C-alpha cells in the first residue's frame, strides 16, 4: 500500500480568523513617490502579507494586506492618498479573486526568506549556487476546508556559478558574446564586460533602489548587460553563469542477419503574478459569461465588458493545457485565435500532418476490439511576447528577436529517492519560519488524506467468475496463471476452431510452423478452451502453401483458399443408438507474415469473404502472426489461445427447431418473431474468458469513453459493461474541408443503440481519455439533457407495445454522467520512502480521494468541475497517445501514476438508492472511479502475474485502437 | 556512526582504508577462514547506503575489483566458493552490480494469497517440480488461497437479453457503414 | 514416494547434459573420415535441445550446471573446425541473456570467444566473403559486445588476448545511426574498464627515487673499481621512454653541484647526444625556462653561497650546449621573429 509512503506537500497555513483588506490607488491616463510600491516595499520589510496587481480601467492599481491576529500599524505602512475600498474578513467568504492573490502573498514572503538561505532564483526556480544542490518550483493549493498547502517539484539542472571578478576578465578578451543568466526571472542576456564600481554615484542610487524590493547582500557591484539587442545597468549580485534494454535489439539484429529596476519590477506583475489553484486545472467555458475569457485574465491577456466572474476561470492557465491536448480543431482555434498569430501555426501544422476502401476500415476495428492486442507551446509563447511589453515599457522610462530568445533555455534544459527527501526535509524550516515571522513536513498519504475532511486504504481486489466444474466459480485474479494445473474453464463453453495456415515453401520458415502450431493445439486444449483441430481434410498437417511477391503471395491466396471454404462399425454394435435427440466450428486463418506492406496480406481477407456464401462467412477469422516468432524467441502461446478463442464471437442461431407441424402456436409465434426484418443480422455474441463477479430493480451501468485520433479526421470509441459482459468499438469519420456537433450525434446515437437492443433500464457514464473541451461540454449538455433524456422514453413507448405496459422491462434511461481524465503531472509519491510484501515490486495499488471542489468557500450547466478525484495507482499505464502527457511531460515517467477525473454534467434521476443518482457530486466520482479500478482488473494478461496495464478495460482497448489506426495509416 | 547519522569528509575516510587492505590483499588470501572474516565486514558497511552511486561512482567500483578476486581466490577450492556464497545470500540499481557477482540462483514459482474488503496477505514458495495436472486436485495449491466460492450455473445474461428482446420491435440499428460516411 | 523409504533440480540436469554429450561425440567424429548413424544424432540433438531450453524458461533444472556444460562443450571444439562450432553458435545467443547475470561463467565465456576471434584472423572483410565464416564473425563479436555492455564486473582481463578494441568490431549491417551509438556506448565503457583495470593492478595503492634506484646498482662493488660494465659498449650493443627519463636526472645532478666529479660525469651525456647529433622541422622545447626558475636569492648578493653555486650551474650550462642537446637555431629563429611582429 501506499498509506505510509512520503508525498512532497506542506500543510503551510490554516486560514481560521484570517483577514484582509484592500487599498486601491489611481493614476494619470520617481518609485519613492509612487504610493503603491512605496507601500508595497514598506510593509513588505515589516513581513507581512502584501501583494500589488493593476486592474482593467487604466491608470488603477490595488494592493492588498493579509493578516493573522492582532492588527499591523497602519498609520505608517498606507501612504497618504491610499485609500480603501474592501474591508472582509474570513467569517464573511473568500472569494476566488482572494484566494488567487493569498497565494502570491505567501509566494512574496517565501521568495524573500529563500534569498535570505543563499538561494537564486531563475523563473520559477529556486537553486543554490556553487548532490544536495536541486532546484525547486513552488506551486499552491487550498485542500481541505480551509487548510493551505503548497507541493514542491524538484528538479535536476546544471550547476550554475555566481558571478565574480574572474568571470569577468575573460569577457573582455572573448570576441563571441559571453551567455549569462540574467533576474530572478532568467533573462538570456550578453555580457559586454563594463563592469562598474560601488564607490560610483550612479551604482550608489542603483543598488540603493534595488535593495528596497529584493534582498541584496551587502568589491564588484553592478556590470552593464545587453538583453535582447537592450542594453541596461544591471546589478552583478543577481548575475549567473552557467556551467557552459539494448542488448535485446541487438542480439535480435544480429539472429535476423545470420538466419533596470523598472523592467524586473513590470514582469513580477505577468510572470510570476500567476498563482493559481491547482485543482482548477480541469475547468471549461466560464459559467458566467459563457465564454473563454473572464476572471481578472482580461489584463493578462490582449471592449467587451464582462461583469463579476465569480467562478474559479482562468484563460491565462486555459491556454496551457489547451494547445496541443487532445482536441477539437474546432474549440481549440478558439482558445488562440485565427485572426492573431500563432493561430495559422497550428493550421499549418494540422495540414501538413495528413500530407482506404470502406470494409478495409471495418476488418481494422475487428482485430483490435479482443482483449488482447516541433510545436512550440503557446504558455512559453506567452512569456517571450511578455518580453517585448516589459522591455519597452521600460526603456521608455529612461529615454522577431525579442520573441526568439527572450528567455534563457536553462530552465528547459535537463534519479533517487533518498536525496530528494533530504531537500523536502531541508525546505521544513524555511517555511516553518516564513509564515511565523505550525508547518507539516513531507506529509504521508494518510495525513494527506485525513485532512480532506472526508479511507486510506487501498482499494479492494476484486474477484472473478470461472468455471472450475460444469458449475461457476468465484476465484482471486492471482489465479489465473495457474489456470491449466488447476483446470479451469471459461465462459462462451469452449468454442472449438478449424485453421489454416499459409507458409512459404522455405523449409526453414515451414518446418518451424509445423512445430509452433503443434504446441498451440496442445496449450489451447490443455486450458478448457475448446478443440483446435485443424480442417478435417487432411492436407499434410493441414498447412497451405504458396507458389513483388506479394502478388504471388495473393493469387494462389484467393484461388487456393476462395473455393476451398464454399458401412462397418466395430465398437458400435455393443451400443445402442442414444436417438436424434435436439454450432458449426469457428474457421481461422493464420497468416505468417515473412516482411519484417501488411495491408497486402489483409488484401486476401478482403476478397475472400466476398466470394464466400454468407453461412460460412458469417463465421471466419482472420490472424496474422509474424515470422521471427518461429525462427527467434512460451507466454506467446497463452496469450495467442486466449486470443483467438476470444475473437471467435458465436453467431446466434437463425432457426429454433420448433417443428410446430401444425398451422399456428407459441412455438411459431416465436419463429415468425424471430425472423421479422427489422431483427438486425450477425448478431455475435460476445463471451470472454472471465468476468467480474456480482456484488451485492434490475438495471445496467454502460462505461463509453472516446478520444480523436492523430489527426481529427475519425472519432474513436469504445464500450463496456458494468461486469464487462459486453465490449464493443465503434469509427466515426468527421472529415470537412456544426464539423463537431454532427460528429457528437453520431457517437449518441451509436450509445443509443446498444442499450435499446437490451430489455431493462440503463445508466449511462461518458469518459474522455483526454482533456474536455470548451465545445464538447456544451454539445454533450445538449444532448444531455433533462428534457431531452425524456423524450426519448416517451418516443420508445409508442413504437413498443410491450414498453408501455411494464416500465421495468423498457431500455430507458435512469442516469447520465460526463467524466473526463488528465494527469495533474503536480503531486509525486516515492515508494521507497516508508512512514511484509513489498508493493509496487509484486503488486499492484490504487488509491482515490474525491472532494466537492467548490469554487468559493462559505441555466444548464453549472461550475466547470462539479467534483474531482486523484487516481494513485502502482501499475504501469499503458502507451498513452502523445497530447495526453503533453501539459506535465516530467509525470509520464514516474513509477505512481497521478491521475485527475472531473465530474461535468451528473444528470441524476431522468425518469423522476444509486450513487448515480445521489445530488453529491462527491458520491458520484467515488462510484465512477471505483468501478473504474474494478473494470482494469480485466487486463489481467494469464501469462503476466499482475494486471498489464492501468485504468478501465474500455478506455484500454480505445488506445490499443488508437495505435493500430495510427501505425498503419 | 554513518549509520545512524561535514557532509562528505567520510568518503576519503575510508578510500585510505581501501588502499590498506588493497595492500594487505595478499595477506589476505594466505589463509583459508580469514578471506571471510573481512569481506564480510565491507558487506554490511555497502549495504547500509553509506555509499551510492550519485556519492563516488569511482568508489563503488573500486571495493568490486577487491570483490572479484577474494571469490577468484577461492578457485584458486570449489566447495568453499559455495561454502561462503550460501552465507553471503543468507543476509540477502545499486543491488544489480552486487548480485552478479554471486553464483545464480534457484528460483521458485511464487503465489500471492489474498486472504480477504479482499486484500493481499502472504506470498508462498513453491518448486516448480510439484505442479502437474495428472492429479485431479490442487496438492501444492490450496483453493483458500484464493478465496474460491462455488456457484451454481446461470444462463449468461447477454444471451438471455437477446430472448426478451424478441417481443419488443424497437428500431432497427444502423448498418455499422453508416458512421463510416461524408457528413 | 519410493526413494521415501535429495533435489530433483541437480539430478535430473545430469541426465540431459550426459545424454546431450553422447549426441555431440557422434556428430564430430562423423564428419571426419550421409550416413545414417548421423541422422538418428541429428534428430535426438535437435529435439532434446529444445526440451531442455523450455525447461531452463520454466526454471525447472539448475541454471548454474546447466550453463556450465554448455562452456565446456564449447571449450573442447577441436581448433579450425568452425562447422562444428557453427551447430552449437544459436544455443549462446538463446541462452545469451543468462550469462550476464554471473561474474564467473562471463569470465569463462569471454576467455573463449576471444582466443577463437584471434585464430580465425591469422583481415575481417576476407572472412565476410565465406558463407560459412560469415554469421560467426558476427556471432562471436555480439556475444563479446553484450558482456561487457551488461555485465562490466567480468572484465588480467580477456580483452588482453584480443588484439582489436571492442569498439571497432566488426557489427551487423541495417542501422547508420543505432550502430554509432551503440559504438559510442561501447568505447566509453572500454574506456571506464580499461581505466579500472589499472586502478586494480596496482593494488589500490616521482623523479627523486629514481636516481636511488640507479645509486645501489652502481654501490654493490667498490667506486674506485672501474668496471667494464659502466662503459656504453656493452649497453649500446644490446639495445641501440628513456629520454623523457633521463633529463630529470641530469639536471637534478647538476644544480647539486656541491659534490664533485667532472671526469666520470660525461659518460650518460654520450647516451642521448646522439640522437640530436644529425641535424646538419621539430625542437626540443620546455628546458631553458625550467632552469631559470630554481635560481635562488638572486636579490641579495651578500651570501657568496648563492653566487658560486650558481656560477657552477653556468659551468654546467656551458658544457651541455657543446653535447648539442639544446637547439639553437629553432630557438633563435623564435628570438628573431620574437622582434618583427612588434614592428
Ligand atoms: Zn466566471
Ligand atoms: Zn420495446
Amino acid at each position: 500500500s501506499l498509506e505510509d509512503c512520503h508525498c512532497n506537500l506542506f500543510c503551510l497555513a490554516d486560514l481560521t480568523g484570517i483577514k484582509w483588506k484592500k487599498y486601491v490607488w489611481q493614476g494619470p491616463t520617481v518609485t519613492e513617490e509612487d504610493p503603491i510600491l512605496s507601500s508595497f516595499s514598506r510593509c513588505l520589510k515589516a513581513d507581512v502579507l502584501g501583494v500589488w496587481r493593476r486592474d482593467q480601467r487604466p491608470g488603477r492599481r490595488e494592493l492588498w494586506i493579509f493578516w493573522w491576529g492582532e492588527d499591523p500599524s497602519f498609520a505608517d505602512l498606507i501612504h497618504h492618498d491610499l485609500s480603501e475600498e474592501e474591508d472582509g474578513v474570513w467569517e464573511n467568504g473568500l472569494s476566488y479573486e482572494c484566494r488567487t492573490l493569498l497565494f502570491k502573498a505567501v509566494h512574496n514572503l517565501l521568495e524573500r526568506c529563500l534569498m535570505n538561505r543563499n538561494f537564486v532564483r531563475i523563473g520559477k526556480w529556486f537553486v543554490k549556487p556553487y548532490s544536495e544542490h536541486l532546484s525547486c518550483s513552488f506551486t499552491f493549493f487550498l485542500h481541505g476546508d480551509s487548510n493551505v498547502c503548497t507541493s514542491v517539484e524538484i528538479n535536476q539542472h546544471q550547476p550554475v556559478y555566481l558571478l565574480s571578478e574572474e568571470h569577468i576578465t575573460l569577457a573582455q578578451q572573448s570576441n563571441s558574446p559571453f551567455q549569462v543568466i540574467l533576474c530572478p526571472f532568467g533573462l538570456n542576456g550578453t555580457l559586454t564586460g563594463q563592469a562598474f564600481k560601488m564607490s560610483d554615484s550612479a551604482t550608489k542610487k542603483l543598488i540603493g533602489e534595488w535593495k528596497q524590493f529584493y534582498p541584496i547582500s551587502c568589491s564588484l557591484a553592478a556590470v552593464e548587460v545587453l538583453v535582447a539587442g537592450v542594453r541596461m545597468i544591471y546589478p552583478a549580485c543577481f548575475v549567473l553563469v552557467p556551467q557552459s534494454q539494448t542488448v535485446d535489439p541487438q542480439s535480435v539484429q544480429k539472429w535476423v542477419k545470420f538466419s533596470s529596476l523598472y523592467v524586473n519590477l513590470i514582469l513580477s506583475e505577468s510572470v510570476m503574478n500567476l498563482f493559481k489553484d491547482c485543482n482548477f486545472d480541469s475547468c471549461c467555458i466560464c459559467v458566467c459569461n459563457m465564454n473563454i475569457k473572464g476572471a481578472d485574465v482580461g489584463v493578462y491577456i490582449p471592449q467587451e465588458a464582462q461583469y463579476r466572474c465569480t467562478c474559479g476561470f482562468s484563460a491565462v492557465m486555459n491556454r496551457k493545457f489547451g494547445n496541443n491536448s487532445g482536441l477539437f480543431l474546432e474549440d481549440e482555434l478558439d482558445i488562440i485565435g485565427r485572426n492573431t498569430d500563432c493561430g495559422k501555426e497550428a493550421e499549418k501544422r494540422f495540414e501538413a500532418l495528413r500530407a482506404l476502401s470502406d470494409d478495409l476500415i471495418l476488418l481494422l476495428q475487428d482485430q483490435c476490439t479482443n482483449l488482447f492486442s516541433n510545436w512550440v507551446r503557446v504558455e512559453e509563447r506567452d512569456c517571450c511576447n511578455d518580453c517585448y511589453l516589459a522591455l519597452e515599457h521600460g526603456r521608455q522610462f529612461m529615454d522577431a528577436l525579442v520573441k526568439s530568445s527572450c528567455l534563457h533555455p536553462w530552465s528547459k534544459r535537463n534519479q533517487c529517492s533518498q536525496d530528494i527527501l533530504r531537500m523536502l526535509l531541508s525546505l521544513q524550516p524555511v517555511l516553518q519560519d516564513a509564515i511565523q515571522k505550525g508547518v507539516q513536513g513531507p506529509l504521508t498519504w494518510q495525513q494527506f488524506h485525513k485532512m480532506a475532511g472526508r479511507s486510506p486504504e487501498p482499494l479492494p481486489i476484486p474477484t472473478f467468475l470461472l468455471g472450475y466444474d460444469y458449475d461457476y466459480l468465484v476465484l482471486s485474479p492471482f489465479a489465473l496463471p495457474y489456470w491449466e494445473r488447476l483446470m479451469l474453464e471459461p465462459y462462451g463453453s469452449q468454442r472449438d476452431i478449424a485453421y489454416v495456415v499459409l507458409c512459404p515453401e522455405n523449409e526453414a520458415l515451414l518446418n518451424g510452423a509445423k512445430s509452433f502450431f503443434r504446441d498451440l493445439t496442445a496449450i489451447y486444449e490443455s486450458c478448457r478452451l475448446g478443440q483446435h483441430r485443424p480442417v478435417s481434410r487432411l492436407l499434410t498437417d493441414g498447412i497451405m502453401r504458396v507458389g513483388s511477391k506479394l502478388k504471388l503471395y495473393a493469387q494462389v491466396c484467393r484461388y487456393d483458399l476462395g473455393p476451398y471454404l464454399a458401412t462397418m462399425d466395430r465398437d458400435k454394435v455393443g451400443i445402442p443408438t442414444d436417438g436424434d435427440s435436439h454450432y458449426p466450428p469457428a474457421i481461422v486463418v493464420y497468416i505468417i507474415d515473412p516482411f519484417t506492406w501488411t495491408l497486402g496480406l489483409l488484401r486476401c481477407f478482403l476478397e475472400m469473404v466476398q466470394t464466400l456464401p454468407p453461412h460460412i462467412k458469417s463465421t471466419v477469422s482472420v490472424q496474422i502472426i509474424p515470422c521471427q516468432y518461429l525462427l527467434q524467441p512460451p507466454q506467446h502461446l497463452k496469450s495467442l489461445a486466449f486470443s483467438a478463442f476470444t475473437q471467435c464471437r458465436r453467431p446466434l442461431p437463425t432457426s429454433t427447431n420448433v417443428k410446430t407441424l401444425t398451422g399456428f402456436g407459441p412455438g411459431l409465434a416465436m419463429e415468425t418473431a424471430l425472423r421479422s426484418p427489422d431483427r438486425p443480422e450477425c448478431i455475435r455474441l460476445y463471451a470472454p474468458p472471465f468476468i467480474l463477479a456480482p456484488v451485492k430493480q434490475k438495471y445496467n451501468v454502460l462505461f463509453v469513453g472516446y478520444c480523436l485520433s492523430h489527426d481529427q479526421r475519425w472519432i474513436l470509441a469504445s464500450c463496456t459493461d458494468l461486469y464487462g459482459e459486453l465490449l464493443e468499438t465503434c469509427i466515426i469519420n468527421i472529415d470537412v474541408p456544426s464539423a463537431r456537433k454532427f460528429g457528437l450525434q453520431k457517437l449518441w446515437e451509436w450509445c443509443l443503440g446498444l442499450v435499446q437492443m437490451s430489455s431493462l433500464p440503463w445508466r449511462v457514464v461518458i469518459g474522455r481519455l483526454g482533456r474536455i473541451g470548451h465545445g464538447e461540454l456544451k454539445d454533450w449538455s445538449c444532448l444531455l439533457s433533462r428534457r431531452n433524456l425524456q423524450s426519448l422514453s416517451k418516443r420508445l413507448k409508442d413504437m413498443c407495445r410491450m414498453c408501455g405496459i411494464s416500465a421495468a422491462d423498457s431500455p430507458s434511461i435512469l442516469s447520465a454522467c460526463l467524466v473526463a481524465m488528465e494527469p495533474q503531472g503536480s503531486f509525486v509519491i516515492m515508494p521507497d520512502s516508508v512512514s511484509q510484501l513489498n508493493t509496487p515490486q509484486d503488486t499492484s495499488c490504487t488509491h482515490i480521494l474525491v472532494f466537492p471542489t467548490s469554487a468559493s468557500v462559505q441555466p444548464n450547466i453549472l461550475q466547470q468541475p462539479l467534483a474531482l478525484g486523484y487516481f494513485v495507482s502502482t501499475a504501469k499505464a499503458g502507451p498513452l497517445p502523445d497530447w495526453f502527457w503533453s501539459a506535465c511531460p516530467q509525470a509520464q515517467y514516474q513509477c505512481p501514476l497521478f491521475l485527475k477525473a472531473s465530474l461535468h454534467l451528473h444528470v441524476p434521476s431522468v425518469q423522476s438508492s444509486h450513487p448515480l443518482d445521489s445530488n453529491q457530486t462527491s458520491d458520484v466520482l467515488r462510484f465512477v472511479l471505483e468501478q473504474y479500478n474494478a473494470l482494469s482488473w480485466l487486463t489481467c494478461d494469464p501469462a503476466t502475474q499482475d494486471r498489464r496495464s492501468c485504468l478501465p478495460i474500455h478506455f484500454v482497448v480505445l488506445n490499443q485502437l488508437y495505435n493500430f489506426i495510427m501505425n498503419m495509416l | 556512526q554513518i549509520v545512524n547519522n561535514p557532509k562528505q569528509l567520510m568518503h576519503e575516510a575510508l578510500k585510505l582504508r581501501l588502499n590498506l587492505v588493497g595492500g594487505m590483499f595478499d595477506t589476505v588470501q594466505r589463509s583459508t577462514q580469514q578471506t571471510t572474516e573481512w569481506a564480510m565486514l565491507l558487506l554490511e558497511i555497502i549495504i547500509s547506503g553509506t555509499v551510492d552511486m550519485q556519492s563516488n561512482n569511482e568508489l563503488f567500483t573500486t571495493v568490486l575489483d577487491m570483490l572479484s578476486v577474494l571469490i577468484n581466490g577461492t578457485l584458486a577450492n570449489k566447495r568453499a566458493y559455495m561454502n561462503l556464497a550460501k552465507k553471503l545470500q543468507k543476509e540477502l540499481d545499486s543491488l544489480e552490480k552486487v548480485r552478479q557477482l554471486l553464483p545464480l540462483p534457484k528460483q521458485t514459482r511464487d503465489v500471492i494469497t489474498c486472504e480477504p474488503g479482499l486484500q493481499v496477505s502472504t506470498k508462498q514458495k513453491i518448486s516448480p517440480w510439484d505442479l502437474f495436472e495428472g492429479l485431479k486436485p490442487s496438492a501444492p495449491l490450496s483453493w483458500g488461497w484464493f478465496g474460491t466460492v462455488r456457484v451454481d450455473r446461470r444462463v449468461a445474461r447477454g444471451e438471455e437479453q437477446q430472448r426478451l428482446l424478441l417481443y419488443h420491435t424497437h428500431l432497427r440499428p444502423r448498418p455499422r457503414a453508416y458512421y463510416l460516411e461524408p457528413l | 514416494a519410493i526413494s521415501e523409504t535429495v533435489d530433483p533440480f541437480m539430478e535430473w540436469t545430469q541426465i540431459i547434459t550426459k545424454y546431450l554429450w553422447e549426441q555431440l561425440q557422434k556428430m564430430a567424429e562423423y564428419y571426419r573420415p550421409l550416413p545414417h548413424d548421423v541422422e538418428v544424432a541429428i534428430r535426438q540433438w535437435d529435439y532434446t535441445e529444445k526440451l531442455a531450453m523450455f525447461m531452463f524458461q520454466d526454471g525447472m533444472l539448475d541454471r548454474h550446471e546447466f550453463l556450465t556444460w554448455v562452456l565446456e562443450c564449447f571449450e573442447k571444439i577441436r581448433p579450425g573446425e568452425d562447422e562444428l562450432l557453427k551447430l552449437l553458435l544459436p544455443l549462446l545467443l538463446r541462452y545469451s541473456g543468462e550469462f550476464v547475470q554471473s561474474a564467473y561463467l562471463s569470465r569463462r565465456l569471454a576467455y573463449f570467444c576471444t582466443r577463437r576471434l584471434a585464430l580465425q584472423l591469422d583481415p575481417f572483410s576476407d572472412l565476410l566473403m565465406c558463407p560459412q565464416h560469415r554469421p560467426l564473425v558476427f556471432g562471436l563479436s555480439c556475444i563479446l559486445q553484450t558482456i561487457l555492455l551488461c555485465c562490466p564486473s567480468a572484465l588480467g582481463s580477456p580483452l588482453d588476448h584480443l588484439p582489436i578494441a571492442p569498439s571497432n568490431l566488426p557489427m551487423p549491417e541495417g542501422n547508420s545511426a543505432f550502430t554509432q551509438q551503440v559504438r559510442a556506448k561501447l568505447r566509453e565503457i572500454e574506456q571506464q574498464i580499461k581505466e579500472r583495470g589499472q586502478a586494480v593492478e596496482v593494488r589500490w595503492s616521482f623523479t627523486i627515487g629514481r636516481v636511488l634506484h640507479t645509486l645501489e646498482v652502481l654501490d654493490s662493488h667498490s667506486f674506485e673499481r672501474s668496471d667494464f660494465s659502466n662503459s656504453l659498449d656493452s649497453l649500446c650493443n644490446r639495445i641501440f621512454s628513456d629520454d623523457d627519463a633521463v633529463v630529470s636526472l641530469l639536471c637534478e645532478w647538476a644544480v647539486s653541484c656541491k659534490r664533485s666529479g667532472r671526469h666520470r660525469a660525461m659518460v650518460v651525456a654520450k647516451l642521448l647526444e646522439k640522437r640530436q647529433a644529425e641535424i646538419e622541422p621539430i625542437f626540443q622545447d620546455v628546458l631553458l625556462q625550467f632552469l631559470d626558475t630554481q635560481a635562488p636569492m638572486l636579490t641579495d648578493p651578500r651570501s657568496e653561497s648563492e653566487r658560486v653555486e650558481f656560477f657552477n650551474l653556468v659551468l654546467l650550462f656551458c658544457e651541455l650546449i657543446r653535447h648539442d642537446v639544446f637547439s639553437h637555431n629553432m630557438y633563435t629563429c623564435t628570438l628573431i621573429s620574437r622582434g618583427d611582429l612588434a614592428f
